[PDB]
């Protein structure tokens, strides 16, 4: 599982940083930015990843905060389930809730 | 049909809320034009501003509204430029003697509270006040007031100051007492 | 993004508004008190989210709540909010 | 501050005092002129008359000299200047208290500013519109104040501006009975001083430098007795320029203009600039929402003293 951040989260964290072209809206353009290492990220990038969860309930927030460092595109999720003692249906819930920000990679 | 006038500035029609005979469209090159239906009925546009709004009207079907008529007073419209400033153009009219020929009298620039504004709209308040609700490019919607800018500061022989506003009707006086 | 002012609905001093998100997916009905200049005067009331790609929007003056929404595929949806 | 509602249904354009400082005339875009008198007993502004004047928006009015009677000029956008004389044998707040005298249907453009010359020059007028033509109207026949004759017609702008481009014009006479007849005329971005020559015709005398943008207000300071005159200008830029004029072909006196000060305190457009009776207090309004009061220091440098937010 690899994490992704779209332009809406970038604009949202820009608004939050403001708290402390232009004529058209082409719907086929998305400024997709992939966070390669969620553990090794800057402040704005961690802000991106934490704003990605702004709206989901408490269980999803806890499951994301405990499994954010494993979304580096190199750790299989089966080993994550085995090691962290989590339910498979919990992983299914976490994947289905964040449908448009999680990249699935399937290889041996 | 009653009339058919061939023009290329045929886009988003906003009728004037105070005079139904006047409507204003723009075009692909951003050229805004304020029309009168009686001149087309009988055919030049009543006004023509070169490159006032965003271009590319034929290519993009999702265009923000950066031009609005005024629902607080007559002969006025607001244009939003580069997501930062709103130009409140005030028009003047004269009758060649019932079609009122139009020309631009004064333009007032108001800087927005937050940058990157795509579309906006008016908020009518009491005592002829003006406030603007604006939607940013991030989708955040906020409310911004219009400040009371003094239009005339005259002094008397008794050292008395008389202040006239650009928005409301009341006149402010600071007497020497 | 489309902010359209809607009149002939509210009986109090509030002025109704209709908004479309910049991603063109939902229609939001607001309610703005003009006498209060705070940003909390905007009250979000309802949001219809089942939309593909909104291209145009219009309202009905006579009947309160009836809002038509066009789309790029060709589906015009006429519904109620209030 | 005591705000009083003028009662117009649209934007109040110009407000002018009388010579005695007890009457104010307000014009507006609702095609109305209202005259307010200052009551001696109640000390509150109360309306004297309110009558429809023009067929378009009135933008400039001026009171005449009190030794020629009570005459109010009115320049509107319908290419007319209308002169209004008070007949006191009418009821107040009726519309018949101010009688019409004459319509000046010579301007081919929408008039912007109207000004009376000082009383020592006669009952003169000065009109300016977007046609760029400065017109002076006298009152030659003393029996009836309805035969006003055009005498001086000087072209300020070569071609009129288009309708889509904005414009602004302003005028200011010379309040000096001991100096020859002068007139400060503000074009779009130009400020010209016109002087009356030996041939009886106006001529170009001096030009105020600067003014990269539109001039919104011009004002000649009263000559209290000093040897140098003062012109204050509020531009579309943030500059409140004060020009110091020292007076010494076919002109009775050549005059030199030196910029005395230049202030950027407003951070916007200086819409209006004015003077006091003695030329000591300047008042300037701008887009910051604040009206600043300027007084000259000991070293002849104008420094702000009060800021009045609104």
């Amino acid at each position: 599982i690899n994490i992704r951040v779209d332009k809406h989260i970038k604009m949202a964290v820009d608004e939050d940083l403001e708290k402390e072209f232009e004529y058209d809206d082409p719907e086929m353009q998305h400024d997709y930015t992939i966070i390669l290492e969620p553990e090794r990220a800057t402040a704005i990038e961690k802000r991106w990843l934490y704003r990605c969860i702004y709206g989901q309930p408490s269980d999803i927030q806890i499951l994301f905060n405990k499994l954010l460092k494993y979304f580096n595109g190199k750790v299989p999720m089966e080993l994550v389930i085995i090691k962290e003692e989590i339910s498979r249906h919990d992983l299914k819930k976490l994947l289905n809730a964040l449908d448009k920000y999680l990249i699935e990679i399937h290889h041996w | 049909p009653i009339y058919q006038h061939p023009t290329r500035l045929t886009y988003d029609i906003k009728l004037n809320p105070f005079n139904d005979w006047q409507f204003s469209t723009y075009g692909d090159d951003g050229t805004l034009a304020i029309w009168d239906r009686r001149k087309l009925s009988d055919a030049s546009p009543l006004l023509t501003f070169e490159k006032l709004v965003g271009s590319g009207a034929a290519s993009r079907k999702y265009m923000n509204s950066c031009f609005r008529w005024s629902c607080v007073r007559n002969n006025e419209f607001a244009t939003l430029h580069r997501g930062d400033t709103i130009k409140r153009w005030r028009l003047g009219y004269y009758c060649d003697s019932n079609i009122e020929n139009l020309f631009v009298s004064s333009v007032h620039d108001t800087n927005t509270m937050y940058d990157r504004v795509a579309t906006f709209d008016y908020i009518p308040r009491s005592n002829n006040g003006t406030s603007l609700i604006c939607m940013r490019q991030s989708g955040t919607i906020y409310r911004m007031p219009i400040s009371e800018v003094c239009s005339k500061a005259i002094l008397n022989n008794r050292n008395s100051l008389l202040l006239s506003n650009f928005e409301n009707t009341e006149i402010d006086e600071i007497r020497v007492n | 993004g489309l902010i359209k002012k809607v009149t002939h609905w509210s009986y109090d001093n509030l002025i109704d508004y209709l908004s479309v998100n910049p991603t063109r997916d939902e229609v939001t009905h607001y309610k703005v008190d003009p006498e209060n200049e705070s940003d909390e005067s905007i009250i979000k009331l309802h949001t219809v989210k089942d939309f593909g790609s909104i291209t145009c929007l219009d309202y009905s003056e006579s009947e309160i709540g009836m809002i038509g929404v066009g789309e790029k595929n060709g589906y015009l949806r006429i519904f109620n909010i209030s | 501050m005591q705000p009083f509602d003028s009662g117009h249904d649209d934007l109040v354009h110009d407000v002018v005092y009388d010579f005695y400082g007890r009457h104010v005339a307000t014009c507006s875009s609702d095609q109305h002129i209202k005259v307010f008198k200052l009551d001696k007993d109640t000390s509150n502004w109360e309306l004297s008359d309110s009558w429809r004047a023009h067929d378009s928006s009135i933008v400039a009015i001026d009171w005449a000299s009190p030794e020629y009677g009570r005459i109010i000029a009115s320049a509107s956008y319908d290419k007319t200047v209308k002169l209004w004389e008070e007949d006191p044998d009418q009821e107040e707040c009726s519309g018949r208290r101010w009688n019409k005298l004459c319509t000046l249907n010579d301007s081919k453009g929408s008039l912007y500013s109207v000004k009376f010359a000082p009383a020592h020059l006669g009952l003169k007028l000065a009109c300016l519109g977007n046609d760029g033509i400065l017109r002076l109207y006298d009152a030659l026949e003393p029996s009836d104040l309805r035969s006003w004759t055009l005498t001086s017609e000087m072209k300020v702008l070569s071609i009129p501006p288009a309708n889509h481009l904005q414009s602004d014009f302003c005028l200011s006479w010379c309040p000096s009975r001991f100096s020859p007849e002068k007139l400060a005329v503000s074009a779009l971005e130009q400020a010209i001083i016109y002087q009356r020559g030996k041939d009886g015709k106006l001529h170009v005398a001096a030009k105020l430098p600067g003014h990269k943008s539109l001039i919104r207000s011009i004002s000649w300071a009263p000559s209290i007795g000093r040897w140098y005159q003062l012109i204050a200008t509020g531009c579309k830029d943030g500059r409140i320029r004060i020009f110091k004029i020292t007076e010494k072909a076919e002109l009775q006196s050549n005059l030199q203009v030196e910029l005395l000060s230049e202030h950027d305190d407003h951070n916007g457009e200086v819409w209006s600039v004015s003077w006091n009776l003695t030329g000591t207090i300047l008042s300037s309004a701008g887009d910051d929402g604040k009206v600043r009061l300027w007084k000259a220091t000991y070293s002849n440098e104008f420094k702000c003293m009060s800021v009045i937010t609104a």
